[PDB]
């Protein structure tokens, strides 16, 4: 029985428009639909219903079988105070500490509990014509819909119960849910882990179709991502240009970096490749800034009110480096991210999974998924993005121009 | 007659309340036709008197059909429309005829007193009460109310298109084979059955609509179709004509960019960067504007294409999309779409916008973007591109690039003129080659700058600036450097701005110092720039 959702008072439900979709797309999004309206999941709907949400076809891991993807981003804006406060999932700050985080997918789950009759309205989806010749399906959600975080808050706790006999026995492994997912973490060893998993995943189906599925994170592992300084044997006027050229960047975040040492080897125009010997007299600066380039600044705390802000930079060769921060020069984490150089992988195959690989360990690490500053065309996004995308949640985005220095600096 | 037809439940904005509005009362005239036709409408059930105390009422006017003597009703329902709700938006934007299957037999039906033959949701027929006055204010009585979709009413259209889709939906299933379309209040059906065979199931259609309620008629291919003159096995806009005037204001200059666009998807070559280039300024209308040599001569080279017609080939799923791209002038483009040689499904243009100092490879795939939009909007699948350029010479660039990109499938087609990198920078200083210590600055102020450089050569210049930016000095530092230098060189500036402007590789920017200082990266065989903290 219905449980009661209202929208945040002086807002409306979304009105996003749908996105243009390939003829492949449409086609898959018609027969799920198709299926899931004999299954009474939803149901078509008239005029009267202003509302509407985007709708993405994507093939989930490993399968060809084709998945639909509400994208839920504004609604659950417009939402949030039911699935943050009233209804909020506290997140296990130690998840990240396991050796060993497997990610299940849950959201078959939500399909059973009805959605509030006076809620469904807001569901409304449109599955797209090709070049308008038609009107559009529209549907509107009966059950509760998987992408809407609504869902896993209502969902709870009937999840609380169906996962006590297996908290009781294994009080060790950490468990968390996420939109659709269930992040379980272990100390065990690999080998055991994909035991307990297997035991999970067994547990949860003999309690009612609960069928998961697999992903292996080791949180364990993300540490830190000091710059560093390519120290040479020889160094001529143009590297030590560079040299500072980095080091006077540095200072924006770090405190003890000082270079007015070093830039007393570059007096008074002096050829470019002139090799410039090792003066000693400074290197109680250049040593002196290696170190202190190796272990983080002081403050830095995750502040929850604020947002997650993940800039990314195309260093090229397959390679792609980030940084997470709330506010300029305070990183609360670095990364880099490589492909894997054959039978497909291009930039934009690259980075949707750079994104994707950035959004689980913010969820991990935070249960908050980031914004990210995604060094690309808007359209071209808009376009392929949807291709290699996995994920059964959305990012929110945005498209940045040019970084100065701030790619050659992390390289 | 009104339609057996489910209705839609509509309802008002959350905490509002129907139109008030008290009637005008004016000519008797008028009031003459308001009871002659409220009559006819009364009759044929389209509306109903009601009982005296509706609290409601919208205005009713009367506006006669100078050419018929038949005076026509009319109903300014803008402040109900305002109270009413919001509908599904009656899905806009209209097919492009390119994308369209052909057939061998189409035929429209004008489904136009439709909507009228719509019933309106019971509970919300009050809110459409009005009132026809009197001989003179005494006689109130005559009270009406809408028992079907009122004309100019918000969720009209809405509620049209939705209760049609029902209505065709028991005959699609009857008839898999042919494709119907609705617009407004026009429909489209068409087939691959035979022009005889196809004349039976037209007037099928009719009677299963009349059994509907819906009322039909009894053109031809040269339809009249939004700007689109459409024929039995190609499409083409709506004749044009373009202009001709001694004086031109900021209001004809837009009709005519307007046209000229319209014209792009299926004229080939058309352009528009001149003149509108013309409305950079501020948007005051009728503000007349003189020509320029450039825009005279640009509306020339365009009547000289519209002389002749053009016409465009429709849709055919069996056959490949390809989509060729040329460069034209300096910052554009065109394309063609097809599937047969030299006889386009569509044809258009791209430009750059802001044009901030860019790049030829960089346009290129932003021209490769836009029609993978439109080719996914128009067609569900992206084209087969034929481009101007060398793999390896894209490659270099895309590799090398900060930002990511991706091209579709694309083969190379040597069409002069090909895609540019003609100059690369030095990735590592250039041993034994002179370096220049350039820099300059200007006074924010003053509006004096000076542009010059110190080489380690001991050799120093200094320029003087007049009216000149901090930003067109640096510029004129690093373009010094060029000019009093080898044919190698190595070039320290302290502006991040200079640096990135080359670095990006841009090409005639028509900035006379953008365009000089790239001439002369050209004339140089290796060129290694390099940045300092400023100061
Ligand atoms: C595709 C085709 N083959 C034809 C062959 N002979 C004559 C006309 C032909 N057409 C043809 C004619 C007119 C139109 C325009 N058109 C109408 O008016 S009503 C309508 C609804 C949806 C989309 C388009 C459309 C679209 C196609």
């Amino acid at each position: 029985e219905t449980v009661p959702v209202k929208l945040k008072p002086g807002m409306d439900g979304p009105k996003v428009k749908q996105w243009p979709l390939t003829e492949e797309k449409i086609k898959a999004l018609v027969e799920i639909c198709t299926e899931m309206e004999k299954e009474g999941k939803i149901s078509k709907i008239g005029p009267e219903n202003p509302y509407n949400t985007p709708v993405f076809a994507i093939k989930k891991k490993d399968s060809t079988k084709w998945r639909k993807l509400v994208d839920f981003r504004e609604l659950n804006k417009r939402t949030q105070d039911f699935w943050e406060v009233q209804l909020g999932i506290p997140h296990p700050a130690g998840l990240k500490k396991k050796k060993s985080v497997t990610v299940l997918d849950v959201g078959d789950a939500y399909f059973s509990v009805p959605l509030d009759e006076d809620f469904r309205k807001y569901t409304a989806f449109t599955i797209p014509s090709i070049n308008n010749e038609t009107p559009g399906i529209r549907y509107q959600y009966n059950v509760l819909p998987q992408g809407w975080k609504g869902s896993p808050a209502i969902f709870q706790s009937s999840m609380t119960k169906i996962l006590e006999p297996f908290k009781k026995q294994n009080p060790d492994i950490v468990i968390y849910q996420y939109m659709d997912d269930l992040y379980v973490g272990s100390d065990l060893e690999i080998g055991q882990h994909r035991t307990k998993i297997e035991e999970l995943r067994q547990h949860l189906l003999r309690w009612g179709l609960t069928t998961p599925d697999g992903y292996e994170l080791h949180p364990d592992k993300w540490t830190v991502q000091p710059i560093v300084l390519p120290e040479k044997d020889s160094w001529t006027v143009n590297d030590i240009q560079k040299l500072v050229g980095k080091l006077n960047w540095a200072s924006q975040i770090y405190p003890g970096i000082k270079v007015r040492q070093l830039c007393k080897l570059l007096r008074g125009t002096k050829a470019l490749t002139e090799v410039i010997p090792l003066t000693e007299e400074a290197e109680l600066e250049l040593a002196e800034n290696r170190e202190i380039l190796k272990e983080p600044v002081h403050g830095v705390y995750y502040d929850p009110s604020k947002d997650l802000i993940a800039e990314i930079q195309k260093q090229g060769q397959g390679q792609w480096t980030y940084q997470i921060y709330q506010e300029p020069f305070k990183n609360l984490k670095t990364g880099k991210y490589a492909r894997m150089r054959g039978a497909h992988t291009n930039d934009v195959k690259q980075l949707t999974e750079a994104v994707q690989k950035i959004t689980t360990e913010s969820i991990v690490i935070w249960g908050k998924t980031p914004k990210f500053k995604l060094p690309i065309q808007k359209e071209t996004w808009e376009t392929w993005w949807t291709e290699y995308w996995q994920a059964t949640w959305i990012p929110e985005w945005e498209f940045v121009n040019t970084p100065p220095l701030v790619k050659l600096w992390y390289q | 007659p009104i339609s057996p037809i489910e209705t839609v439940p509509v309802k008002l904005k959350p905490g509002m309340d129907g139109p008030k509005v008290k009637q005008w009362p004016l000519t008797e005239e008028k009031i003459k036709a308001l009871v002659e036709i409220c009559t006819e409408m009364e009759k044929e059930g389209k509306i109903s008197k009601i009982g005296p105390e509706n609290p409601y009422n919208t205005p009713v006017f009367a506006i006669k059909k100078k050419d018929s003597t038949k005076w026509r009703k009319l109903v300014d329902f803008r402040e109900l429309n305002k109270r009413t709700q919001d509908f599904w938006e009656v899905q806009l934007g209209i097919p492009h005829p390119a994308g369209l299957k052909k057939k061998k037999s189409v035929t429209v039906l004008d489904v136009g007193d439709a909507y009228f033959s719509v019933p309106l949701d019971e509970d919300f027929r009050k809110y459409t009460a009005f009132t026809i006055p009197s001989i003179n204010n005494e006689t109130p009585g005559i009270r009406y109310q809408y028992n079907v979709l009122p004309q100019g009413w918000k969720g009209s259209p809405a509620i049209f298109q939705s209760s049609m889709t029902k209505i065709l939906e028991p005959f699609k299933k009857q008839n898999p084979d042919i494709v119907i379309y609705q617009y407004m209040d026009d429909l489209y059906v068409g087939s691959d059955l035979e022009i005889g065979q196809h004349r039976t199931k037209i007037e099928e259609l009719r009677q299963h609509l009349l059994r509907w309620g819906l009322t039909t008629p009894d053109k031809e291919p040269p339809f009249l179709w939004m700007g689109y003159e459409l024929h039995p096995d190609k499409w083409t806009v709506q004749p044009i004509v373009l202009p001709e005037k001694d004086s031109w204001t900021v209001n004809d200059i837009q009709k005519l960019v307007g046209k000229l666009n319209w014209a792009s998807q299926i004229y080939p070559g058309i352009k528009v960067r001149q003149l509108c280039k013309l409305l950079r300024g501020t948007k005051a209308l009728t503000e007349v504007i003189p020509l320029t040599e450039e825009a005279e001569l640009e509306l020339a080279e365009n009547r000289e294409i519209l002389k002749e017609p053009v016409h465009g080939v429709y849709y055919d799923p069996s056959k490949d999309l390809i989509a060729e791209i040329q460069k034209q002038g300096q910052g554009q483009w065109t394309y063609q779409i097809y599937q047969e040689p030299f006889k386009n499904l569509k044809t258009g243009k791209y430009a750059r916008m802001r044009g901030a100092h860019t790049n030829d490879v960089k346009q290129l795939t932003e021209a490769v973007q836009k029609i993978t939009t439109e080719s996914i909007v128009i067609w569900g699948k992206t084209p087969k591109f034929k481009l101007p350029i060398q793999k390896e010479t894209w490659e270099t660039w895309w590799t090398e690039y900060w930002q990511a990109t991706w091209i579709p499938e694309w083969e190379f087609v040597n069409t002069p003129p090909l895609v540019k990198l003609w100059y690369q920078l030095e990735k590592e200083p250039i041993v034994g080659a002179e370096t220049f210590y350039v820099d300059g600055a200007a006074n924010r102020e003053t509006k004096l700058g000076k542009a010059g450089y110190v080489t380690n050569k001991g050799r120093q210049k200094v320029v003087p600036l007049t009216n000149t930016t901090n930003q067109k000095t640096e510029l004129q530092a690093i373009y010094l450097a060029l000019q009093d230098s080898g044919l190698e060189v190595n070039i320290v500036t302290d502006s991040q701005y200079a640096l990135g402007i080359i670095q990006a590789q841009p090409d005639k920017s028509e900035s006379e110092l953008v365009n000089q200082i790239i001439e002369q990266l050209i004339k140089k065989e290796k060129v290694y720039l390099a940045w300092v903290p400023a100061h």
